[PDB]
């Protein structure tokens, strides 16, 4: 069960440097519709541990973009 | 630290919550 956390660390770390606004929009709207978020004065903060199992598979997928061709 | 907070400038994204219907807790 120590693997789960890892899935959060890597994502977290990557997200911290991630700039692809194309994804930040997808993810945000994802955890946003859920409600597991807390917006402050002027910023968007969220915890990776607040992700749902079924939502985690969708979270990691976004970053794992690709190209069908 | 079973928590990983990630802050994203609202300028970099768009939060859909303009004409909200109702909070209700």
């Amino acid at each position: 069960d120590k693997a789960y956390l890892d899935e959060l660390v890597e994502l977290h770390r990557r997200l911290m440097t991630l700039r692809e606004r194309h994804i930040l929009q997808q993810i945000v709207n994802l955890i946003e519709e859920t409600g597991h978020f807390h917006i402050t004065n002027t910023t968007f903060d969220f915890d990776l541990c607040s992700l749902d199992k079924t939502t985690v598979r969708k979270l990691q997928s976004y970053l794992e973009t690709s190209g069908t061709s | 630290t079973n928590k990983l907070p990630v802050s994203i400038p609202l300028a970099s994204v768009v939060l859909p919550s303009r004409a909200e219907r109702a909070r209700s807790t």
